[PDB]
C-alpha cells in the first residue's frame, strides 16, 4: 500500500510527439536530426522518471549521472520497441505519434541497418508477448545494466536497488498466471541481448555524432552525454551486467 | 561533467 508496480506505472512518462514536418519527402540527414531532437526530450523525460524511482536517489549523484549516461541508449530503444509493439506489432518503427517509420520511409539509404536492429527488439515483445509489468520492471533494469568496471561509489546501495527489482521483475511474471521460472529465463535473457543490439546503435550514434561532416545535428543534452561517454566506451573501461555467461 | 543532467539531477 502502494505496490511498487503501481509505482512504476504511474511515474512512466506520456508519449512525446516529434512535430515531424512530412508534407515533403523524407531526408535522412533532416529525418535523423529531428530523431536525435526527439531523443534529447524523451532522454530529460527519463531523467525525471529515474529521479522518481524509489530507491535511485539514495545512490550517489555521480552514480546517478553515470548510470543515466551509460544506459541512456537502452532506455529509448526498448521504450521504442514498447510503442512499436502496441501500435503496430513491431511492423513498423513507432517513434512518435506522429513519426512512425514504416517499410517505406526505411529504404532511406542511411536508414535501413540501424532500422533493422531497432526492430529486432520490437519483435522480441512479439515472440515473447510481454505485458506491460514485465516492460516497466524490464526497463529500470536496463537503467542499472551497464556499469563502470572500476565499480560505483555506492556499490552496496547499487547493488541492492538491483535485487529488488530483480524481485519486482519475479512479481511481475508470476502476477500473469511454476514455469515461471522458464519466463525469468527470457525475460532476463532478452535483457542480456540488448547489450548488443544496443551497441550496433550506439556505433551508428557515436559515428553520427563524430563525424561532424554529415551534418546530423544533436541536441545540448545528447551531447554533453554522448561526448563525456564516447571517452568511456572506447577506452573499454564500462561493463555490461548480465544474468547469463 | 553533463551539466544539463547534473542540473536535473539535483533538483
Ligand atoms: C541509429 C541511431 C540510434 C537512434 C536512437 C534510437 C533510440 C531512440 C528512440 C526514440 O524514440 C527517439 C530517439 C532515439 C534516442 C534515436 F532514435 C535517435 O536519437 C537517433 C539515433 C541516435 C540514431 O538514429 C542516430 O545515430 C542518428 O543520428
Amino acid at each position: 500500500f502502494p505496490t511498487l508496480i503501481s509505482l512504476l506505472e504511474v511515474i512512466e512518462p506520456e508519449v512525446l510527439y516529434s512535430g515531424y514536418d512530412s508534407t515533403l519527402p523524407d531526408t535522412s540527414t533532416r529525418l535523423m536530426s529531428t530523431l536525435n531532437r526527439l531523443g534529447g526530450r524523451q532522454v530529460v523525460s527519463a531523467v525525471k522518471w529515474a529521479k522518481a524511482l524509489p530507491g535511485f536517489r539514495n545512490l550517489h549523484l555521480d552514480d546517478q549521472m553515470t548510470l543515466l549516461q551509460y544506459s541512456w541508449m537502452s532506455l529509448m530503444a526498448f521504450s521504442l520497441g514498447w510503442r512499436s509493439y502496441k501500435q503496430s506489432n513491431g511492423n513498423m518503427l513507432c517513434f512518435a505519434p506522429d513519426l512512425v517509420i514504416n517499410e517505406e520511409r526505411m529504404q532511406l539509404p542511411y536508414m535501413y541497418d540501424q532500422c533493422q536492429q531497432m526492430l529486432k527488439i520490437s519483435s522480441e515483445f512479439v515472440r515473447l508477448q510481454v505485458s506491460y509489468d514485465e516492460y516497466l520492471c524490464m526497463k529500470v533494469l536496463l537503467l542499472l545494466s551497464t556499469v563502470p568496471k572500476d565499480g560505483l561509489k555506492s556499490q552496496a546501495v547499487f547493488d541492492e536497488i538491483r535485487m529488488t527489482y530483480i524481485k519486482e521483475l519475479g512479481k511481475a511474471i508470476v502476477k500473469r498466471e511454476s514455469q515461471n521460472w522458464q519466463r525469468f529465463y527470457q525475460l532476463t535473457k532478452l535483457l542480456d541481448s540488448m547489450h548488443e543490439m544496443v551497441g550496433g546503435l550506439l556505433q551508428f550514434c557515436f559515428y553520427t555524432f563524430v563525424n561532424k561532416s554529415l551534418s546530423v545535428e544533436f541536441p545540448e543534452m545528447l551531447a554533453e552525454i554522448i561526448s563525456n561517454q564516447l571517452p568511456k566506451f572506447k577506452a573499454g573501461s564500462v561493463k555490461p551486467l548480465l544474468f547469463h555467461q | 561533467r553533463p551539466a544539463i543532467l547534473y542540473a536535473l539531477l539535483s533538483s
